[PDB]
């Protein structure tokens, strides 16, 4: 009989089936979000700024002066 | 910016008045350049212009040396020039937005460009720099050739141009036998310099035709003169003879099928209008088709072939029936595709049919008016597509130095009857047969047992 | 002592190769003082002139258009329904071209083997075809001939018999007709395309349809179909070459009167059950075929948005290259100096498609299995460079080029005929030259960058993919790729 | 300016002692020329003929043999050199204005090196 | 083609400087 | 030096699977798809140091 | 495909390595998350390396001043503390995702053919490590590390 994966290509159709085990799929006529995601995204970013200053700012400071030469500098 | 969304007329535009429905029918002009040059043209009321430079050239005036000068000379055709480099003269055409075709036959060759008619004196300019002046370099035509041996290696996938070149091979000796799809020996042996020469002897004036489609003649040659008025006035040299006697070409390839094919002389020729055109009719009478097709009416399915053997016989691939004329010449005759089993019987159904035709009462009033009504539809439709329009001037006026009007070839083809029809099939079979068998032909007859036929 | 450069043949070859190209080195103006490369706008005003198309509406609905030229000596008059394969109603996909093949055959008096007999007596030809959402069927034929076509037009259109036996061969003629479309590549992978961008859609379902469907016919499906989608308001009569509209406008009045008065609008069709884009791929591996081809696809846009003719413009700036193509490594887009400079693709065909409240644009390649992540890459990136960056040359260029192609396409009187039903059916009038050059002229570089960004940058992709596409970058690839990081 | 050795004699001094080195090495100047330094020298071997371009580095490899086994030509074969007869300005000019004008019009570059 | 390239170069300036000032926040230099 | 020298074996002859099987069948590129997951394990690995 | 024209800086030589090995590997769609231990340890390698550095600009190796110096670093360094508590934890961290790595190798036998030297490196991998933990741990100098 027909190979069953021939015949996916000589019978195209409108109707597609997804997984749908792990993601809901949308109904087929709402808008792809697509800023949602980049805001979910963008508050992480911020976030991750925020780290990588923390790091290198404790780094260099670090390198910086200390408290007793600030003490002994009269 | 806004817009008036395509449905409604766009703001202020200065649209022209219409032309009067029905103006005029144009005649076609020829100018003889004293070199012995010549430019024709005629009025169009389309807004596209079709500009063709034909030269009489090609596998018959191939030399051994040669031999393979046409395809190659088709190939590089618009390559770079003495004056403007290849990749210029391509943004020369994109530019005005034209395009540029070349095509290569055994008796005469031509380079076409078609843009709108703004833009005339830019299409004869380049045509005339791409055709007086080329430079043949090594790298492209070495690019050409890499290019020409791929296809040449590609080419089993259609045998019915194999079968065509077979048989002229076959079926003539010198001139028409000099093969047009150049053979690997001769493509290696081809070189730039060859062609540098080849053309230098052969695109001499005596022998060039520059036909417009849609261009005004005035135009046209006040803008050609000071490109091809100088050219050197040579003797044209003679054409080639051949002769048609001729037996059998067999090769034997993969195992689906069997392509056989059978062929005549009709040593007519274009010169003889009238035999010319009786064999176009005949062709069109004989015809076919393929049994796969799935167009619609019109496309000759009830064709005498078509009719007997295709609703007839099965297992029969395709069954057609062609002709070429050439220069005082003339190849008419049946391709058959089919079965390797069947192929005996297959080219025992082809004779029957050329026999057929051949005696008389055996082909109807009704089929041969079908057959003449066919042909005038045919040429009528044709002559549409300025394409096609320059085409024609070009080729008519190269052949026999004007342009036979259509009102010609209307009134032979009214005026054929089934007596020319059948005198004309008769003069055919006369001639010596030949024959060209291609795929699995360890079983079809043998050319002298076919030959027993016909004669 | 030192020898001359007659010896030694590499210094004779040295010598051969300078000469040759001391020769080349100088030009000659007389054959240089019209060419010009770099493109440049112009007006053809005083080119663009042909027939008025005279248009006509019969009060049952019925527009007839013709656009004479009495110089001739043939004609093209033909129908244009303005249905197809999108108004089905999923149980009945494979109707329209089954309807076609049907109708081609019998009517009432017809009589398929002699209605062909007739045809190829009367020397003219008669064809049809079914689009997604058009349908033609027409006739070329000549003067003082054409009402005879006129008349089998409307007979076969108003008074076809079905008959069970020819119904039969015709499923069996288009059983073989499906099993033959696959080796057809390119047309499977549109199909496979619109299925998968278009889906749970009318526009995804194919136009033969499923073979299970074609299979159930019976001819009530058939009267049905032509019962309520051939009604008056949604046809289209059309002419060209020598007729005579005032000869045909009674003809057609004479003739179509027993119609399929009704009142299923295709706009109100289209109302319910819209077309919406839904971003996907289906990928297709052989590993067996020498060849790997795919198509990558944005939304496109309707038939009269206004800035249809800015994607027009835009395909013919992503133009089609080949193999065997006359330019080669010159062009004037940039895709196709990307693709034949390396090599890397058979051939490439960027397409824009239209159709109602929606539309496709895409690339089309198709190239060898190792080269398809390089191919991918100069796809996108021409694409989004539209969007970022335009010229205003290749503009230029792509509108000179937009320009020929249409008036040269528009060439006998067939095309003028589908021209005209076409435009009729798409816009609702016939454009003029004139009106579609300045159109086209209004696009500039800001046009194509706005379109661009409206309809390019940062949207969702459809792909769909066949044979060898193990380097075929996946789906995350394309769509980052459809915007730049460094703008 | 254009300064020559006929009329500078400076340049005459400078000719004379490019022409002494090349011929010790026997090896023209245009070999000098790197395929792989400009890319367009590689394009412009890639359109010479195999007989030049096989001499060309015939001559190289000589002139490296040479160079190893720490000798120069013999004296006859170095009263047979003939530097500065060029095979390779006349197609690298040409290729270098086909690449200007393609540059100066449109065009994209038909080569490009490599980063790095 | 220059207009759009030099607006994106200042474009990445203003994102630059306004980097620099977020990794050492200058009051010092600001109020002056 | 030694965890390059791990990193480039292990890269030669690639990487094990839960399954323990040949996976030369279903096989994506490392990066997207396995960088953000390292990153989620990285975020978490933060919080936890 | 042959490479006349450059296309993506990735694919560049100068990326091209780094291309390959970072970006285009193939790797078994199925993975969980102990793969993401491995290169968490790269990276707690990375932390440690750093750190140290910086401890190391206030470390003193004398045996009267060890003790004292990481006092120092504790109390009067700008953000010392910071440094001190994250080279400690995170040398305990890199042992705790070092051990998790490991044992995620014995569960699926990833040491089995054709990755003997993979798991041999990683073998000589674990005792550098406890070298380094060892002697590292020696330096702050107290009773615990002299003992
Ligand atoms: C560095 C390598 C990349 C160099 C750039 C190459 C490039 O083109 O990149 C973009 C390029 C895009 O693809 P493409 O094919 O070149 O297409 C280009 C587009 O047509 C067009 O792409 P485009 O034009 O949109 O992007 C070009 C890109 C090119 O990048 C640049 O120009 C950056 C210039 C330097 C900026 C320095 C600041 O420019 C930017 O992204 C601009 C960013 C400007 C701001 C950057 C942030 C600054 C913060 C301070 O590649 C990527 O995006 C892929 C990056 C993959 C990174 C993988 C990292 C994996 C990490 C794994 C860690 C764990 C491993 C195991 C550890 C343990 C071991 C023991
Ligand atoms: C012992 C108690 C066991 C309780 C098990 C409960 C259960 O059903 O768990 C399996 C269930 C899903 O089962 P699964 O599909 O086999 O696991 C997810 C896959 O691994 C696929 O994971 P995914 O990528 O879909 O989800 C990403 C993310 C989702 O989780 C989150 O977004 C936040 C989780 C916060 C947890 C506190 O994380 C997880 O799902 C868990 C893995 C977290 C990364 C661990 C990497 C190693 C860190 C090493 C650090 C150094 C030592 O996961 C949960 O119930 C967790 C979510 C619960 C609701 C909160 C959602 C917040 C949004
Ligand atoms: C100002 C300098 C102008 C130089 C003009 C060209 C001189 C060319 C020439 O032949 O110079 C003589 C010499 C090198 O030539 P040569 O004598 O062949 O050396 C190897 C064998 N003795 O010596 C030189 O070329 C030395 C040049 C030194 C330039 C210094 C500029 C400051
Ligand atoms: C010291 C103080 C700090 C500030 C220093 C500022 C710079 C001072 C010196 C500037 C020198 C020029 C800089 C600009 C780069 C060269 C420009 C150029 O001509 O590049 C083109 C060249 C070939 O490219 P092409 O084939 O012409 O391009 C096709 C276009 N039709 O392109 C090439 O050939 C590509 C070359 C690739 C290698 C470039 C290396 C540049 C130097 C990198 C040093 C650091 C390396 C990284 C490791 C250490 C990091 C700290
Ligand atoms: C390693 C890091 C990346 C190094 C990149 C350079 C490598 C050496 C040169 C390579 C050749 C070259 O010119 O690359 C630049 C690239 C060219 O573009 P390409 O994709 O090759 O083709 C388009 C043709 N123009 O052009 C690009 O890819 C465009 C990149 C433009 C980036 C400009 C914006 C920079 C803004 C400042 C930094 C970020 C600001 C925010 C943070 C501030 C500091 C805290
Ligand atoms: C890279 C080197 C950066 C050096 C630098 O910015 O040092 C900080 C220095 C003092 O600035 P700060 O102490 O933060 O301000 C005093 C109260 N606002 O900053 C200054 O004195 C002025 C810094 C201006 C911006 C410099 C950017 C480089
Ligand atoms: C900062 C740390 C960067 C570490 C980068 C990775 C380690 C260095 C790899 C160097 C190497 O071996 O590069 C090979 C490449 C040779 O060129 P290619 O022919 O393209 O080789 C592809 C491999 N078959 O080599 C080259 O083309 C030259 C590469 C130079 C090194 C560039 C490293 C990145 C600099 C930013
Ligand atoms: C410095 C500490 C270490 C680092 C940075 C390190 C790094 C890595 C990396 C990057 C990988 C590839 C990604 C992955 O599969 O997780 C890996 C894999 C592996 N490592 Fe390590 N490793 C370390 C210690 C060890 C140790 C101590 C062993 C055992 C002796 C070990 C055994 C392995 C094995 C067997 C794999 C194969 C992974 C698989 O089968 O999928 N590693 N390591
Ligand atoms: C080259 C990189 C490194 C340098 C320069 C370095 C330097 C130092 C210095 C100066 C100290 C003493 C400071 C203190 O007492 O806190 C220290 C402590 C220590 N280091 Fe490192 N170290 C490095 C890498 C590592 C690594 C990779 C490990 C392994 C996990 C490690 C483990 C330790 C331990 C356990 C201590 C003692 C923690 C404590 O103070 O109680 N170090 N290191
Ligand atoms: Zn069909």
């Amino acid at each position: 009989e027909i190979p069953a994966t021939v015949a996916a290509v000589k019978n195209p159709s409108s109707k597609i089936i997804y997984d749908e085990h792990n993601h809901e799929r949308f109904p087929p006529g709402d808008p792809s979000k697509r800023a949602f995601a980049y805001f979910v995204l963008t508050g992480g970013r911020f976030v991750y700024a925020s780290l990588i200053r923390l790091l290198v700012l404790k780094f260099v400071l670090s390198m910086s002066a200390s408290k007793d030469v600030l003490a002994l500098a009269s | 910016s806004s817009l008036p969304s395509l449905d409604i007329p766009l703001g202020g535009v200065v649209l022209p008045d219409p032309l009067p429905d029905s103006v005029e029918q144009s005649k076609t002009k020829i100018t003889t350049l004293s070199n012995g040059l010549k430019i024709a043209s005629e009025t169009s009321p389309n807004p596209a212009a079709s500009i063709g430079l034909y030269l009489d050239c090609g596998s018959i005036y191939e030399t051994p040396f040669s031999s393979g000068a046409s395809h190659l000379l088709e190939r590089m055709a618009f390559k770079s020039t003495t004056n403007r480099s290849h990749f210029r003269i391509v943004r020369e055409v994109e530019a005005i937005g034209g395009n540029i075709g070349a095509s290569a036959s055994r008796e005469q060759m031509g380079y076409t460009f078609d843009a709108l008619k703004t833009y005339v004196p830019q299409m004869v300019e380049l045509l005339v720099d791409c055709v007086r002046n080329p430079a043949f370099l090594d790298w492209e035509v070495n690019e050409e050739l890499r290019k020409v041996k791929a296809e040449l290696g590609e080419l089993s996938n259609n045998p019915q141009g194999l079968l065509l070149e077979a048989i002229h091979s076959a079926g003539y000796s010198g001139a028409l036998a000099y093969p047009l799809l150049a053979p690997e020996a001769a493509l290696n042996r081809l070189d730039g310099p060859s062609l540098e020469e080849f053309v230098a002897e052969n695109y001499t004036a005596p022998r060039m035709v520059l036909a417009a489609a849609g261009v005004e003649h005035e135009e046209l040659v006040s803008i050609a003169e000071p490109l091809l008025s100088d050219l050197p006035n040579v003797p044209r040299p003679d054409e080639p003879k051949s002769v048609y006697v001729g037996g059998d070409f067999r090769r034997h390839g993969e195992s689906g099928g069997t392509h056989v094919a059978l062929a005549f002389e009709v040593p007519g020729g274009w010169h003889k209008e009238k035999d010319a055109i009786v064999l176009t009719v005949l062709q069109m009478l004989m015809g076919g088709g393929g049994s796969f097709s799935a167009g619609g009416p019109g496309k000759g399915m009830h064709s005498r072939l078509y009719l007997r053997v295709l609703n007839e016989y099965q297992q029969i691939q395709s069954f057609s029936a062609f002709n070429s004329i050439f220069n005082n010449t003339g190849l008419f005759g049946i391709y058959a595709s089919t079965s390797p089993d069947f192929a005996p019987k297959a080219v025992d159904i082809a004779a029957k049919e050329l026999i057929a035709i051949a005696s008389p009462g055996q082909v109807t009033q009704v089929q041969l008016d079908r057959a003449k009504k066919s042909t005038k539809s045919a040429v009528l439709m044709n002559l549409e597509s300025r394409m096609i329009a320059s085409e024609d001037i070009g080729r008519q006026i190269l052949t026999y130095g004007e342009r036979k009007p259509l009102e010609q070839f209307l009134k032979a083809v009214d005026e054929i009857t089934l007596n020319d029809i059948t005198k004309i099939s008769q003069k055919i079979i006369s001639s010596p047969l030949t024959m060209a068998s291609y795929g699995d032909v360890l079983s079809v007859p043998s050319y002298e047992s076919v030959n027993r036929k016909f004669h | 002592a030192p020898p001359p450069p007659t010896a030694m043949i590499y210094d004779r070859a040295a010598e051969a190769i300078k000469s040759k190209l001391r020769q080349l080195e100088n030009p000659d103006p007389r054959f240089l003082k019209h060419g010009n490369p770099r493109p440049a706008l112009s007006d053809h005003t005083r080119i663009l002139a042909a027939p008025e198309t005279r248009v006509t509406t019969l009060p049952n609905g019925l527009r007839v258009a013709t656009e004479s030229s009495l110089a001739a000596r043939t004609a093209t008059v033909g129908v244009w329904i303005d249905a197809g394969s999108r108004f089905e109603t999923e149980e009945t996909n494979g109707t329209a071209h089954f309807l076609e093949h049907m109708i081609f055959k019998g009517t009432e008096r017809r009589n398929a083997r002699e209605l062909e007999e007739e045809i190829e007596n009367m020397g003219g030809h008669l064809n049809a075809y079914t689009s997604r959402e058009q349908t033609t069927y027409y006739a070329k034929v000549t003067d003082s001939d054409v009402p005879q076509a006129l008349d089998i037009l409307a007979d076969i259109l108003q008074n076809s018999r079905f008959e069970e036996n020819r119904i039969s061969r015709e499923r069996d003629v288009i059983l073989r007709e499906m099993e033959e479309v696959e080796g057809q590549t390119e047309e499977v992978i549109f199909d496979h395309l619109h299925a998968t961008a278009f889906q749970y859609t009318p526009l995804g379902r194919t136009i033969l349809g499923p073979a299970q469907n074609i299979k159930t016919i019976t001819k009530a499906h058939l009267q049905s179909y032509i019962q309520t989608h051939y009604t008056a308001p949604r046809m289209v009569i059309a002419a060209s070459g020598a007729v005579k509209h005032e000869d045909i406008v009674e003809q057609v009045k004479k003739l179509f009167t027993k119609l399929s008065t009704d009142a299923t609008t295709t706009a109100q069709l289209v109302a319910k059950e819209p077309a919406i884009f839904t971003g996907s791929e289906v990928r297709m591996l052989d590993d067996d075929i020498p060849l790997a081809q795919f198509a990558v696809a944005f939304e496109g846009a309707s038939w009269k948005d206004p800035d249809s003719i800015a994607l027009m413009v835009m395909q013919a700036m992503l133009g089609s290259w080949n193999k065997t193509a006359g330019g080669g490594k010159h062009m004037g887009s940039e895709l196709a100096q990307r693709v034949g400079i390396n090599e890397v693709a058979e051939s490439i065909m960027a397409f824009n498609t239209n159709y109602k409240d929606t539309g496709l644009f895409g690339v089309y390649a198709v190239a060898k299995p190792d080269c398809l992540d390089d191919l991918s890459y100069a796809i996108m990136q021409e694409t989004t460079k539209l969007v970022y960056r335009v010229s205003e040359d290749d503009v230029t260029r792509a509108c000179n080029q937009l320009k020929s192609s249409l008036l040269l396409h528009i060439d006998g009187t067939s095309p003028v005929a589908e021209d005209i039903g076409r435009q009729l059916l798409t816009y609702g009038r016939r454009i003029p030259f004139a009106e579609l050059f300045a159109r086209i002229d209004a696009v500039d570089a800001s046009t194509i960058k706005r379109v661009a960004n409206r309809f390019i940058y940062d949207k969702d992709v459809a792909i769909a993919a066949m044979g060898p596409i193990q380097r075929l970058p996946d789906y995350n690839w394309f769509r980052r790729r459809t915007y730049w990081n460094r703008y | 300016s254009f300064l020559d050795p006929k009329k500078n004699w400076l340049a005459a001094q400078h000719m004379k002692s490019l022409v002494k080195r090349l011929s010790k090495y026997g090896l023209r100047y245009d070999d000098l020329y790197d395929p792989y330094y400009d890319l367009d020298v590689k394009e412009a071997l890639n359109r010479l003929p195999k007989e030049v371009v096989d001499a060309r580095h015939a001559r190289l490899k000589r002139a490296i043999d040479l160079s190893m086994k720490h000798e120069y030509l013999p004296e006859d074969l170095q009263a047979m050199q003939t530097p500065f007869r060029g095979y390779l300005q006349d197609m690298l000019a040409l290729v270098k204005r086909e690449r200007a004008e393609r540059e100066a019009l449109g065009g994209l570059p038909l080569y490009q090196r490599s980063i790095p | 083609i220059q207009p759009a390239d030099v607006k994106a170069a200042a474009m990445w300036g203003v994102a630059a400087a306004t980097g620099g000032l977020y990794l050492v926040q200058v009051s010092i230099l600001v109020l002056p | 030096g030694a965890s390059l020298l791990h990193l480039a074996a292990l890269h030669q002859y690639g990487s094990n699977n839960p399954l323990g099987v040949h996976s030369e069948m279903d096989q994506i590129s490392f990066y997207p798809y396995f960088y953000v997951k390292d990153l989620v394990g990285w975020v978490a690995f933060a919080i936890f140091f | 495909t042959i490479r006349n024209q450059r296309f993506s800086l990735l694919k560049e030589p100068i990326s091209s390595t780094l291309n390959q090995h970072l970006i285009d590997y193939p790797t078994p769609s199925n993975l969980s998350y102990w793969w993401g231990f491995g290169s968490l340890a790269g990276i707690c390698l990375v932390i440690q390396i750093v750190t140290g550095v910086f401890l190391a600009m206030h470390y003193t190796p004398h045996v009267d001043l060890a003790f004292n110096s990481v006092e120092h670093v504790m109390r009067d360094v700008e953000g010392g503390w910071l440094l001190r508590y994250m080279h400690a934890n995170g040398a305990s961290m890199f042992f705790i995702v070092v051990y998790l790595h490991i044992f995620r190798g014995l569960y699926y036998a990833s040491y089995s053919s054709p990755r003997e030297f993979v798991w041999c490196l990683g073998v000589v991998i674990f005792l550098l490590m406890i070298v380094t933990a060892f002697t590292g741990y020696v330096l702050p100098w107290g009773q615990m590390s002299f003992w």
